[PDB]
């Protein structure tokens, strides 16, 4: 289970 | 408010514009491509012919090539108001930031500040470039998506939209009682931990009585409740991960039965039914997305507000004064003055002082090391607004003059004179621009610094690097007072520390030159009393009161707490 | 060196396996069911009859309901094994640190082992409990989709390994230029912020100079600087994108067109491209979730060898003493002693001075006032090793004591004194077994202490609450002193710190009535001089040299540096 999501835009 | 964060935005519209349009151009062509992909299915299942042909070149033609465009100049383009908003905020903020009196820096936190200012404007430039971006795409995606169920299937999108909440509602009832597990499991190994490093904080007062074991002791009991304790959410998280599961599986199982049914007795066709459910994912999707980042925007937006309090706070007092005069006689005087500081009103560190300054003398005052000893220094300075009293320069106050002007009038040195991570010739006039390289080099060899100056790796123009932990003490004091007479002012004023490294030659090399021939009322705050010997006039007072005054040997015509501390102090 | 992280996983064999087993079918199922999803599809375009749905649903509910079974069972068991390692790896490690001697606090921090005990135990705890979890699912799941695709069709397998390197290639060089210009960005944006950090953190002197409007000019400068690379850097994220997307566009559609060429072909059935694409698609999702876990993999791999830099750490002080008569006289002593500190051996602090105590009498000392004198303290409190001479207790040397009963005998009270979070009779009563409470009011009494303590919210049973700050550092001392008191104990270490703003007619009566008038050896040091009165044996040092001995009379005669201290007390 992952915290937070990746950064994108 | 936020109408802040509108009216910091204006200078940008044409842009935010351009992205807006270019955004629902990407979110029209990505809800438009699975209905074809679903038109180009039901030919490969049904229809085995050339219209695949059609139906796969216009899939693939307008649908991904203008998505997959319009997406990345849009994203260009919001990086490129990232930049420019984070520069014209950080601008504003620090431009604004300076310009207040002392008053609020004593009352706030200095690193408060500066992380403040650093992350902040990333948190909102963040706030105004990423989130609201895509949560504005996700929405209207979603939009979109919902629009083509009404057109599809009433009866199918009825059914999934009966169903969607029943999962959204049990998943959120479960998961708010397994993170409360969890958080509660967080607070009591927290409350371990506090325990333990209180013992371990002192801890050799602990070892003053070998407790060390019993310690160990208690802190394993806190872990075995903490044991007891985790076995429920681990249940809890059993129970959740279960139901969610076997949720998800009868609902979409339905799906499948009811849509096959559909197809079966001729009711739509079977790309119908593809294009549904695969819409039904992306949807799934875009909500999971936006549930995940509407959190994130609402800490953002609940840390921009920090900003603006301090971005238009008035400040009190306006360098309003403005006289320059071409020189002066440097004649200042005291008028029974009674400051007090503004962030604690109940005492009383000044009183009612008058006493002038004579022209060319040394003016030399030392307190009872308790009273009121370096407040002189920061009226002199304009640095605070005084209670009683009012101190005037050549019968005009400090809010007469220029403020610049004031600052080039008089310098200033403290006791831990801080320097700035750049070079010498850089430090030695931080203030004054336009400077010629041989006035610096005669103030230093009028310094006495010029020594140590030219022995360096680079000498004269040397830096102070590693953010200028290359000099000591007397060091840096020859510097600063190099930095002080460079301006080459009518009056400077002096006040050093306890330690006073320099062994006697700065103090020759005053009273050789600049304590005589430099007509200058150079007023001295002094400790250890090295200097009080030879002075011009002399004071003493605690907290605005004078006991003594006049020249030291009238001071030796009455030693009243004047000769006891100079015969206790050796 | 990781078999250490095994070498503590040991006793969880069993929960290991159970979970591995668990992990090994809920994976199983995972990599099974699409396959037959794509039976039923090619049910669906054939055999569209009751053959259908029975096999549909006898894959469905098995497969589904397996596969979240297990899921459920395994993330229970890791959780139950991530508690339990983080419950033993805390308090073993916490156990050893005690042990160690005092100068490793000495040496080292105390936030930093404070992050070693919460942060990065957690951290090692989450290796174990996560990563090796969906490290090893989404392994094995990748290595049960490889086998399915390249049993299918090996052509469009061939295709699909032909294409992946490609898209993982570009993906990762442009996103490496991109990584690379995005830091840049930052690191510029930092050294530009730091500049305006160093302005606004000592900002009396620019102030006092007035040159903040250069400052703002400066730095805009510098932003300005800044946000001309920016501009290049989102350019070429906007590359990024359009070729990542187009890229993945024209394999996918080249996958599509072949596969339905390869179905008109007719050697392929529709539920094998079915298999094909949707394994394909789950492949993706894999391939995302190891890249993402990786580097948090490393990162906590990385901040695991720091536990067992201390967890198995030799003690350099053996503890091998035993003596421990039924009672004691006290005439402690030394034998020419000389001392430095650990961190360096050249700064000494003593050298070479012995003197006696007589046993049931006051006495006093005060060395030259500069030197660290309390290092006699310390090497009474046996905190660290004697490197000349020795020093011993009534003939016996002060190690062969057993270290429990030393610490019982001799008691100490320090300057600061400190308390922990709990209430006052057990800071009292603290480092010994739940002694009666008649006895905490006796020292009550002889602390003076009775009194104040009735005027607090409870009275003897409330606690220093507020994190011990609501109390004067009076009442402080008086309550350390009472914690002496307790132990009855024979030899007493007394040393009032600078301020002693409390009533003072406790301390004459320390010195005269509260200890002085029973079995109570007690040494003494202490700034206020009025101590110097009353005293039998005052000893004075300088920089651990013994000058003078006897009483205070005796240094009348010889008041070099104690008349000299006398009227420089006054
Ligand atoms: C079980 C969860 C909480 C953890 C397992 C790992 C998860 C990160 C994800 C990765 C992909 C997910 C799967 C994506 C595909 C779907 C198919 C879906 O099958 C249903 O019949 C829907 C119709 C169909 O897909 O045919 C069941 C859930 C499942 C396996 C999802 C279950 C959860 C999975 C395995
Ligand atoms: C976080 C995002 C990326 C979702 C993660 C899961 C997806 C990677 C997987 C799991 C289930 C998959 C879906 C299972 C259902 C199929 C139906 C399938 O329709 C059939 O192929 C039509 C027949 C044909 O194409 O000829 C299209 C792909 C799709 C949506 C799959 C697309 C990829 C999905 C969503
Ligand atoms: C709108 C974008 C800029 C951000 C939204 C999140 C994206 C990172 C994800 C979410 C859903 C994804 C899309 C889901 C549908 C697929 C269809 C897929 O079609 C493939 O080419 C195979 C089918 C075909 O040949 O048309 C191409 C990628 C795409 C658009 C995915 C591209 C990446 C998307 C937009």
């Amino acid at each position: 289970r992952r915290y937070q999501k990746s950064t994108e835009l | 408010t936020l109408q802040k964060l509108l009216s910091y935005t204006k200078p940008d519209v044409a842009f935010l514009v351009a992205a807006s349009f270019f955004l629902i151009v990407a979110a029209l062509g990505e809800t438009f491509l699975p209905y074809y992909t679903g038109r180009a299915i039901d030919s490969i299942v049904i229809q085995k012919s050339m219209d695949q042909f059609t139906t796969a070149v216009v899939v693939v033609c307008l649908l991904a090539i203008g998505s997959s465009l319009a997406a990345g100049i849009r994203g260009g383009i919001f990086t490129l108001v990232f930049a420019r908003l984070n520069i014209r905020l950080r601008n504003c903020l620090f431009r604004s930031l300076v310009s207040q009196e002392t008053s609020f820096f004593d009352e706030n936190r200095t690193g408060d500040l500066i992380s403040r200012l650093t992350s902040d404007t990333t948190m909102v430039s963040d706030l105004v470039s990423q989130n609201i971006n895509i949560f504005l795409r996700n929405t209207v995606k979603v939009t979109g998506v919902v629009v083509f169920m009404f057109s599809l299937s009433w009866q199918l999108s009825l059914v999934t939209f009966m169903g969607f909440p029943i999962i959204m509602m049990v998943s959120n009832i479960y998961g708010k009682y397994y993170k409360r597990l969890s958080k509660e499991v967080q607070s009591a190994l927290a409350r371990a931990s506090t325990t333990a490093e209180e013992t371990i904080s002192a801890m050799k007062t602990v070892r003053s009585f070998a407790n060390e074991e019993e310690e160990a002791e208690v802190f394993l009991r806190k872990l075995q409740q903490v044991y007891k304790l985790n076995r429920k959410e681990a249940a809890a998280y059993m129970s959740y991960v279960w139901g969610s599961g076997l949720t998800l599986l009868v609902v979409q199982v339905s799906i499948l039965y009811y849509g096959g049914h559909l197809v079966i007795s001729g009711q739509m066709s079977s790309g119908n039914l593809i294009a549904f459910i695969i819409y039904e994912f992306v949807l799934g999707d875009c909500m999971e997305s936006v549930g995940s980042v509407y959190s994130g925007l609402m800490q953002g937006v609940g840390a921009a507000e920090k900003v603006f309090e301090f971005i238009d706070r008035q400040p009190t007092m306006v360098h309003d004064g403005s006289l320059a005069p071409d020189h002066l006689e440097g004649r200042v005087d005291f008028e029974n003055v009674t400051f007090t500081y503004r962030t604690r009103p109940h005492t009383q560190v000044l009183q009612n002082v008058s006493f002038s300054l004579s022209p060319g003398k040394v003016t030399a005052l030392v307190g009872p090391s308790g009273s009121g000893k370096s407040s002189c220094v920061n009226i002199l300075e304009n640095f605070y607004p005084l209670q009683g009293g009012r101190v005037l320069l050549d019968g005009k106050p400090i809010g007469a003059y220029d403020h610049k002007y004031l600052h080039r009038v008089i310098s200033l040195v403290s006791q831990e004179p801080v320097l700035f991570a750049r070079s010498i010739t850089d430090n030695i006039s931080y203030g004054l621009p336009t400077v010629p390289f041989e006035m610096v080099v005669e103030a230093a060899q009028k310094a006495n610094a010029h020594g140590f100056i030219m022995e360096l790796q680079d000498g004269y123009s040397t830096e102070t690097g590693e953010k200028g932990a290359q000099l000591s003490g007397g060091q840096k004091q020859r510097v600063a007072m190099a930095r002080a007479l460079v301006r080459n002012p009518p009056v400077l004023i002096l006040d050093e520390a306890t330690s006073a490294l320099d062994a006697e030659s700065e103090y020759l090399i005053q009273q050789a030159i600049h304590g005589n021939l430099q007509r200058h009322t150079v007023l001295i705050i002094a400790h250890r009393l090295s200097t009080v010997e030879r002075a011009h006039l002399i004071v003493v007072l605690d907290k605005g009161r004078v006991v003594q005054q006049g020249t030291h040997q009238q001071l030796l015509a009455q030693g009243g707490l004047y000769a006891k501390l100079v015969q206790r102090q050796m």
